[PDB]
């Protein structure tokens, strides 16, 4: 709850900074007066590589176990599949401009 | 639903009159709520007031079916006094069908409603009298 | 697309349904359903019209919410007695949600609103593969989880599926909606037995799959989607007429023909219980869903509709189509009356 | 169906994700380990319906180990009796900060 | 339902080893070295019967061996043992590789004045046999008997009696 | 005392970012032939202070809830993102903190997209959408490279990292991985050569440069530094601060020199040059400890 | 050849191929297996004496059981 | 029954009704599907963490990465729908009439 | 600021789910779902929760709402309220307040269950010697045990990539 | 040693709790005083409400939720 106290203090002080930015000047003086496809490919590309990152990233917590051969095997299989997806969109001229 | 149909069959046949009609109006109001829910959720009647009108009309007709069915059920059971025939409830289902034809204002269609609702009421009383297991045994 | 890419995607449909078949775990079953969805999307929209776009949209929304409701049922099952084994559940509510999720998954009459709409605006290969494998996948799960189901759900969905698949179609002339309504009716027949003896359900599944393959192969004999095209198939070739005749009449369920065998044996192992009102209701509606079959027959197989020239132009050219396996499946799916004791092949 | 390539090749590719009480990697237990061991050893060569009939006691014991339902029921009852007697004022409680 | 068995404070009163974290952590190798020969009796008690309210005697025994151990280290060398654990104390989570000089000083202390060669790696490992007085009991899981055996349907098979015994298709 | 810790963190962020602005302006000035600024007060300190004041008294004008909600998220990230940074004794001993770095960088991407939506249907919002796309194309590279540089460190705890950096620096076992990661820090700070891109401009500007100081402090901790000697942590604090300062001056110094990319050249370069090289260096870092028999002590 | 065309690709496939193949040559994977197996986490359980084993040393000081000595000797 | 589970399942049901009834767009429907996904994730995560169900702790992360790629598929489909029109309304989908 | 902090964060969690399942404009819905994901992360980290909850927070908040708001901003407009939206919010708020009423003022709440609504520190461990986590060796499986599962997972994701490019105009 | 301390302490909590339950429910119908709700009379591990009941806030916060958000 200590970090909740930190989040609360930072949020409240930042809101006070925003209200100093807005409601400070008391001198109320004079009030006066299409999308593309290739944007969308980048987001889903990021999304699927992020999902395979989520699959990869608990690797170093796993490094203390006995079945080292299967670990190294499926780890190389995961990075290889990720690079195969990248090479697939690379050779099928997908993310090009 | 289940508890109030069990209330209806708990009322003997037998003469515990117009509680039978209360239970039958409750059954008809439930069935009218079912079919009215389908008819308002599958149509968009444009607008909400007309939807409430269609639901009230459907529930009123179905409760009228149940009411007049239970009334002539009690009338057969008190006048002719044969408690365990399918014939009285054949007459009862015909009465419910003819009053449905009255509330929809169609005559030959009301006669068809008489025929089919009387045969279904005869089936219900007849199979319940002999004892025919609903929906399943479910054993083998 | 590429042919190698289609090899890979159909391989993944095979792999997804096999993972549904093979695991004793729940997560792999849900992954198999999801991979089935993900790989069956690009088989639809194989052409480039917005018809297939809206069909794929409807299919994705219904398919996705069915998978999510299934995962809800599994997590409720582990809120109660906790293991990931595919056996009897431990909640009426979880089994209730699970049968409803599988009912949205395959298509019952409360949930059948997406099936004709997705099967119309798609090419025929997509419709064939979705019908065969999407009715093949959940029946394995139902076969495994059967001893924990309240009979009111399966019974109500089965009765309602048979009667709505009967009553729909009598206004309909598009052949894909006709075949989808027939799919709803046969899935109701496949469902109504499962709490009594599931061997009949998987046998009816085999028979219906072979019949559907023969049906859509004879609809792929040439590019036809309406009945008047079938009248042109009458005047361009005589053998397609009698083959469509016999396959339609086997979908009808007549005793000297193979499609009667799933009906009658279901009636038998139904009525070795005291169920009589249910067979007579199901069989009167099985009389009902033969009328659209019979008006298709009366249209383009035994009456002779007037045709149009340039069929004269079409007479010069051979039928250079490919058939996956047409005649084998046809005569195996029609003349299979005296092999009724191949019931026991299924154990 | 229920196909058994799972048993024909004989690979435990799925028989570790399955229940509790299997071989956890660092050999740590679950919360109701012995209850699962007793209920499974009650229900091994058992035909799945007499499993309901004749493994009732340990299955209910496992369920009330997992959810801990009646224990929370009894705890709520004791707390509400505590509330009504502190409303009464008898023995302003020496459970807290004393034995 | 069934009543419980809670042995009261009649047996639940032994004076605790009320020393703190860092001193107990820095005294650990000699604590496991000389004593903690009979605490494996306690641990074997605990794993052979997983019902504490049973092993109270050997819990008392390991408590008094720990108390005697600290008495023996208090009367003899060292007083710079106190220097050693206050050296290791304030280093956050206690890396044993921080304080080494006074580790050597305490080593020479204990070896010259009393002995106790420090247990090397991996001597606080290596699964160990020990004896008790009681034999290990059956079903510490208070388990009932087996529910039922399955009557094994076995024996050689006859051919099909009168075929399928369906409506027809005989033989 | 804990709120006093919070105040001693987030009161020098204002002075830190403002004096960072004077430092970068003076440094760019001496990179060119400029003494800018020195006239306005003693060596230009009151000029950033009073200029921040003037920026607070600008009186601007104007969807309003969205326009509220974007810079508040940006600056609360700028506040709440110096928590586990282990200037010797960190504020919160998080068991994992690097994944918290990644999550709050994604929250900064939220901030940029909310500002772009609040910009009210402009060719600027199309450009801000492109900036959101380029900013989101980097957390793949940063997470995977960060994963590899913690792989030689066992745990996510970052105190284990300050243990690992005692013998030699971690810049020597992974220098090209570190080079790619530093280019990704240039990338995440959304400054030169990686550009382009209303109010409150002081708060948004504050968020960007506190994000810069965070990335430089995290760079300095991740790859090099000094030894944590207890009962005098200020020595480590001084040496860490000097190295982080030199790295931040180098960071602005590399910004002082090169023209900015093309957007499609930026994407082309990112994917087709960093991303296979990340995967190859990362699989080599996976197979490295099994071929040196040195897996770190995951406790 | 392709060394001027996409050189970062060539270096990537080179370090990838050595990262795949290179675990086949090692005097150290057995050392990795011994380290990662012989680190105790849980409690080393006791057991009943009367199996009459010429192993399982009754004293933790006693080196009659299988242990490690190559650790301190690197 | 660990009363946080009560209103988690309640909010699940409300998320499911949000997936079902919707009147203007489809992205909001897909977003409520994502919220339902979050509900399943949270419920399974709290259960497996309560039970010390340490061996099969794969369930919440694998559940969310799979239903994540499901949502990605839904995004691509809605982009194709919005690209063959100007908008993404529930309306202008009434073609292929029944 | 009491015992029921997990319960209060659960209440705010249900508030956020009602906030976007009251059918607002979809970018407001994305805002409410960001709120919901943050407070669900708070709930799971209250159960500790150290690894998996803040883990998939990256994937859920760090990977999904950004793409949803991306596509929502670029595709359609709704460029400048209705009684149905605020009425759904009224009904959700009323059912939430009714649940608060029946929890806090009664014994138990049963829709079709048995919820004992009280201090949910139960259930919890009695401080065992875990020394890593549950989540640590938990997700530090999938590699010594997960042969089949991560293979079919990565295979499904590769098929997901090729499906996406096909739909968005393969090749 | 710590294990034996933990065992003595949890038995002490159970003994205190059952004595105070015997007082606090002295005139209620039903309520057998020592109900193991589980039929199998064995050792079962308590669930921190069986241990840390009747404490009102402080020590239950430091015990149930102490490690979970310490620092």
């Amino acid at each position: 709850m200590n970090l909740m106290i930190t989040l609360l203090t930072n949020f409240t002080l930042a809101t006070l900074l925003v209200t100093i930015a807005f409601w400070l000047p008391q001198l109320n003086v004079y009030s006066e007066k299409p999308f593309s496809m290739k944007f969308f490919l980048v987001a889903i590309t990021f999304l699927l590589f992020d999902l395979e990152i989520a699959l990869l990233l608990p690797l170093p917590w796993a490094s203390q176990t006995t079945n080292l051969n299967t670990m190294l095997t499926m780890a190389l299989l995961l990075i290889f599949l990720l690079a195969v997806s990248l090479a697939y969109e690379w050779t099928q001229k997908g993310l090009e401009w | 639903a289940k508890t109030l149909l069990h209330q209806y069959w708990d009322i003997p046949e037998g003469t515990e009159c117009h509680r039978k009609t209360y239970a039958a109006t409750s059954i008809g109001g439930a069935s009218g709520l079912v079919v009215s829910a389908y008819s308002v959720a599958l149509k968009t009647p444009t607008s909400f007031l007309e939807g409430v009108a269609r639901t009230g009309r459907y529930t009123f007709t179905a409760a009228a079916i149940g009411a007049i069915f239970g009334l002539t059920s009690c009338i057969s059971a008190q006048v002719r006094e044969k408690p365990d025939d399918p014939l009285n409830y054949l007459i009862g289902g015909c009465a419910g069908g003819l009053t449905l034809g009255a509330r929809t204002r169609s005559y030959g269609i009301g006669a068809a409603a008489c025929a089919y609702m009387g045969l279904t009421a005869a089936l219900v009383k007849m199979g319940q009298l002999e004892g025919w297991k609903v929906f399943a045994e479910p054993k083998v | 697309m590429n042919p190698i890419i289609l090899i890979i995607i159909l391989m993944t449909v095979m792999l997804g349904t096999i993972i549904v078949m093979i695991s004793t775990h729940w997560l792999l079953i849900w992954i198999g359903f999801e991979m089935n969805m993900l790989a069956i999307i690009p088989i639809m929209m194989k052409k480039h019209n917005p018809r297939a776009t809206e069909a794929s949209t409807k299919y994705f929304l219904t398919q996705s919410t069915a998978s999510m409701l299934l995962m809800m049922a599994i997590i409720i099952n582990l809120m109660f007695s906790g293991q990931w084994t595919v056996m009897k559940l431990f909640n009426p509510m979880a089994s209730m949600l699970m049968t409803m999720a599988l009912a949205m998954k395959l298509g019952m009459a409360p949930f059948h609103f997406w099936v004709p709409e997705v099967t119309q605006g798609i090419p025929l290969s997509s419709g064939l593969i979705l019908l065969t494998w999407q009715k093949l996948a959940p029946m394995s799960v139902l076969y495994q989880i059967l001893p924990s189901i309240n009979l009111d759900l399966i019974l109500t969905l089965s009765i309602l599926s048979i009667t709505i698949g009967g009553w729909g179609g009598l206004n309909q002339t598009q052949l894909r909606k006709i075949m989808a309504y027939s799919s709803i009716a046969h899935m109701g027949w496949m469902t109504a037995v499962l709490l009594y003896n599931p061997t009949m359900t998987l046998l009816n599944l085999i028979i219906y799959i072979i019949m559907t393959s023969t049906m859509f192969t004879l609809f792929m004999a040439n590019s036809t989607t309406t009945t008047l095209s079938l009248s042109h198939t009458w005047n361009k070739a005589p053998i397609m007429t009698i083959l469509v005749l016999i396959t339609l009449l086997s979908m009808g369920g007549l005793p000297p023909l193979s499609g009667f065998m799933p009906k009658w044996m279901i009636i038998q192992e139904m009525t070795k219980n005291d169920s009589i009102i249910l067979p007579t209701l199901m069989a009167i509606t099985a009389l009902l869903n033969l009328y659209f079959y019979m008006r298709l027959t009366y249209s383009t197989a035994l009456t002779m509709f007037p045709s149009t020239n340039n069929m004269k132009m079409k007479w010069q050219f051979p039928t250079t189509k490919r058939m996956t396996l047409l005649p084998t499946m046809t005569v195996l799916s029609t003349m299979l009356l005296p092999l009724t004791p191949i019931l026991s092949i299924l154990e | 169906p229920f196909f058994d390539v799972q048993k024909k090749l004989g690979v435990d590719l799925d028989h570790w994700m399955t229940i509790q009480s299997a071989e956890q990697p660092h050999r740590i237990p679950a919360r109701c380990h012995a209850f699962e061991k007793e209920w499974i050893e009650c229900a091994h060569g058992i035909g799945s319906i007499r499993a309901e009939k004749e493994c009732k006691i340990e299955f209910e014991d496992f369920r009330e180990c997992l959810l801990r339902q009646k224990t929370m029921k009894r705890l709520n009852a004791i707390k509400r009796q505590r509330d009504k007697l502190i409303k009464e004022g008898k023995y302003t409680p020496p459970p807290h900060h004393s034995g | 339902p069934g009543i419980v068995e809670l042995p009261s404070l009649e047996d639940l009163k032994v004076q605790e080893v009320k020393v703190s974290s860092s001193v107990l952590k820095a005294a650990a190798h000699h604590y496991g070295a000389q004593c903690d020969k009979p605490n494996k009796e306690f641990m074997l008690c605990r794993w052979e019967e997983k019902d504490p309210r049973r092993c109270l005697e050997e819990g008392k025994l390991v408590n008094q061996c720990a108390l005697e151990f600290f008495r023996q280290i208090k009367r003899h060398c060292a007083e710079p043992f106190t220097e050693y654990w206050t050296c290791i104390d304030y280093s956050g989570l206690q890396l044993f590789r921080r304080c080494r000089k006074e580790q050597a000083q305490f080593d020479k202390c204990v070896l010259d004045k009393l002995g106790w060669v420090r247990p090397d790696l991996g001597e606080l490992s290596k699964v160990t046999k020990v004896k008790t007085d009681r034999p290990l009991p059956e079903n510490p899981y208070h388990s009932r008997a087996r529910p039922e055996p399955n009557p094994e349907v076995e024996g050689d098979l006859k051919p099909a009696r009168h075929g399928s015994r369906l409506f027809f298709w005989t033989m | 005392m804990f709120m006093i810790n919070v105040l001693t963190l987030i009161i020098p962020i204002l002075l830190a970012v403002a004096f960072l602005t004077l430092v970068e302006r003076k440094v760019l000035g001496y990179m060119q032939f400029r003494k800018g600024p020195n006239v306005v007060g003693p060596y230009g300190l009151l000029q950033p202070i009073a200029d921040a004041i003037k920026l607070f008294i600008k009186e601007p004008l104007r969807s309003i809830s969205m326009f509220i909600l974007a810079p508040i998220l940006a600056l609360t990230l700028a506040l709440t993102m110096w928590i586990p940074l282990p200037m010797p004794y960190p504020l919160i001993n998080m068991n994992l903190g690097v994944l918290f770095m990644l999550a709050m960088s994604s929250l900064a991407v939220y901030s940029i997209l909310w500002s772009g939506w609040a910009s009210n249907s402009k060719y600027a919002l199309i450009g801000a959408l492109r900036a959101v796309a380029q900013t989101i194309s980097y957390e793949v590279t940063l997470a995977i490279i960060l994963l590899s540089v913690l792989l030689m460190n066992g745990s996510f705890t970052l105190s284990t990292l300050i243990i690992t950096q005692e013998q030699v620096w971690l810049i020597f076992p992974a220098w090209p991985l570190a080079m790619m990661w530093f280019i990704s820090t240039l990338a995440e700070t959304n400054r030169a050569p990686f550009d382009l891109t209303a109010g409150p401009f002081a708060l948004f500007f504050m968020a960007e440069y506190a994000n810069i100081i965070m990335m430089n402090i995290f760079t300095t901790t991740l790859f090099l530094g000094a030894f944590h000697n207890p009962y005098m942590p200020e020595l480590y604090t001084i040496n860490f601060t000097i190295k982080s300062l030199l790295l931040s001056i180098t960071f602005l110094w590399i910004r002082a020199s090169y023209p900015r990319f093309r957007y499609d050249q930026l994407m082309h370069l990112l994917w087709k040059n960093f991303l296979p090289l990340t995967l190859a260096l990362c699989m080599w870092h996976v197979s490295l400890p099994i071929l040196l028999s040195s897996i770190p002590p995951q406790t | 050849n392709v060394w001027a065309k996409e050189p970062v690709l060539v270096a990537s496939f080179a370090i990838a191929g050595l990262a795949v193949i290179l675990p086949t040559l090692s005097p150290y994977t057995k050392y990795s297996l011994m380290i990662n197996r012989a680190t105790p986490y849980n409690y080393p359980v006791p057991l009943r004496d009367d199996g009459n084993m010429p192993d399982v040393p009754s004293h933790p000081q006693d080196p009659q059981g299988p242990s490690l000595e190559w650790l301190k000797r690197l | 029954m660990s009363l946080v589970y009560m209103n988690i399942m309640m909010a699940f049901t409300v998320s499911l009704t949000g997936l079902l009834m919707y009147r203007s767009h489809l992205m909001s429907s897909l977003l409520c599907l994502e919220g339902m996904m979050l509900s399943l994730f949270i419920l399974a995560t709290l259960m497996i963490l309560n039970s010390h169900f340490t061996l099969a702790s794969m369930m919440p992360i694998i559940l969310l990465v799979f239903a994540a790629c499901e949502a990605a598929l839904g995004l691509s489909l809605l982009v194709m729908v919005s690209n063959t029109y100007g908008t993404d309304y529930v309306q202008n989908l009434n073609l292929l009439q029944c | 600021m009491m015992t029921y902090i997990v319960f209060i964060l659960s209440i705010i969690f249900v508030m956020g789910f009602v906030g976007f399942s009251s059918k607002p404009s979809p970018i407001y819905g994305g805002l409410g779902l960001i709120v919901s994901g943050g407070v669900g992360c708070g709930i799971v980290l209250n159960f500790g929760g150290s690894f998996l909850g803040l883990m998939v927070f990256l994937i859920y908040l760090g990977g999904m709402m950004v793409v949803f708001g991306y596509t929502t901003a670029m595709a359609t407009e709704q460029y400048p309220s209705n009684k149905v939206v605020l009425g759904t919010f009224i009904t959700g708020l009323l059912m939430e307040f009714l649940m608060v009423y029946y929890v806090l003022k009664d014994k138990e709440v049963e829709i079709v269950f048995k919820f004992n609504g009280m201090g949910d520190w139960v259930i919890y461990d009695t401080g065992d010697s875990g020394f890593f986590s549950e989540e640590a060796m938990g997700i530090a499986a999938l590699y010594s045990y997960g042969t089949w599962l991560v293979i079919v997972t990565g295979w499904s994701l590769l098929i997901g990539v090729v499906v996406i490019m096909e739909i968005t105009r393969g090749n | 040693l710590l294990q034996a301390e933990k065992d003595r302490r949890v038995l002490q909590m159970l003994r205190e709790n059952l004595e105070e339950e015997a007082t606090i429910m002295k005139d209620v119908p039903g309520w057998k005083v020592g109900e193991s709700v589980f039929h199998t009379t064995r050792w079962v591990t308590p669930m921190m409400g069986e241990l840390y009941g009747l404490r009102t806030g402080e020590e239950i916060l430091s015990s149930t939720y102490g490690f979970i958000w310490y620092t």
